[PDB]
């Protein structure tokens, strides 16, 4: 048996690349998870900054209306 | 056998994910255009504001002095009537 | 051994299928929030243009 | 022979999944990039706003002090204009009495 021996070496050869890729995949996911969590924690912090920013435009548009009167009392 | 089922569904799952993440990228791009443009007004309103802060800063000064004037010109006039008075109290 | 090898990769592959259940979720939650923010940004600009026209209107009222 | 065509079709897809997972890996790193990269672009829109908000905060407070001294000048000006007509009839009486 020499032809029946070079066929179970490639059979246990595809279990080394399927076992090696089951590890290379496992890591590609966790890093996609982690590199995802951070993407989220940021959308929150950004999410808050955009909220102060909106208050600003209403705070502003409110104070502009205040001056649109003190410009009026003066011709 | 029962591992050729994992492949069927574990794949479509990823398909679903990347299919979604595809439309997600198209949103992060509208974010770019809507943001980079808002930033052009973040400046153009820090400049419309700090140029009206100049007009306003001065509109205070100029205003202010006309109150000093009219308390200097009420000082001389309150003194001229005072002397125009020492002269009809005297002869 | 090829009985603890096929028992391992069919075990650490259990996780592979699992986390992509997470990714699927994260995918959406992230996806919606964005459309909320984009809608918001769209809003802020319409309010900004009413503010750069009320500043320029009043800043040409200084001369 | 039959269990060698099943490892050939199972392996055949484990790479069809690994090559697909990398694509999704990149989709998540291509996301922590564009978002965080735009993170520098937001702080400038916050910085610029918190200053532009503050510029208006002062710029209006001055418009107030800048209407106070008017009534205060106007007074102090017509109080003069009072003691002006006052001086003109105090000197038009050294002409109506030689």
């Amino acid at each position: 048996r020499n032809e029946l021996e070079e066929m179970q070496r490639r059979a246990d050869q595809l279990a080394d690349e399927s076992l090696e890729s089951t590890r290379r995949m496992l890591q590609l996911v966790e890093e996609s998870k982690d590199a995802g969590i951070r993407t989220l924690v940021m959308l929150d912090e950004q999410g808050e900054q955009l909220d102060r920013v909106e208050e600003g435009m209403n705070h502003i548009n409110q104070d502009m209306k205040e001056a649109e009167k003190n410009l009026k009392d003066l011709g | 056998g029962s591992h050729m089922r994992r492949l069927q569904q574990t794949q479509a799952q990823v398909d679903e994910v990347v299919d979604i993440m595809r439309v997600n990228v198209d949103k992060v791009l509208e974010r770019d255009q809507k943001l980079s443009e808002l930033d052009d007004r973040a400046d153009a309103l820090q400049a419309g504001a700090s140029q009206f802060e100049t007009s306003a800063a001065k509109l205070k000064r100029k205003y202010w002095w006309k109150n000093l004037k009219m308390m200097i010109i009420l000082g001389v006039i309150c003194a001229i009537i005072l002397i125009i008075i020492i002269v009809y109290f005297s002869t | 051994s090829h009985m603890a090898r096929e028992n391992e990769m069919d075990e650490n592959l259990e996780q592979v299928s699992g986390i992509i259940g997470n990714l699927r979720h994260m995918a959406l939650d992230m996806g919606n929030e964005i459309d909320t923010q984009n809608r918001q940004i769209d809003r802020i600009m319409e309010k900004a243009d009413s503010n750069k026209t009320r500043i320029d209107e009043a800043n040409q009222r200084a001369t | 022979k039959q269990a060698l065509s099943e490892i050939e079709t199972r392996h055949s897809e484990i790479i069809k999944l690994e090559n697909s997972i990398r694509e999704l890996h990149d989709m998540f790193m291509d996301m922590a990039m564009l978002v965080e990269s735009q993170g520098e672009m937001i702080d400038r829109i916050e910085y610029n706003v918190e200053h532009a908000v503050d510029y208006v905060e002062r710029a209006v407070s001055d418009t107030k002090k800048a209407v106070k001294y008017q009534s205060k000048a106007r007074r102090k000006k017509i109080m003069i204009i009072i003691c002006c007509v006052i001086l003109g009839i105090i000197i038009a009486s050294t002409i109506g009495g030689i």
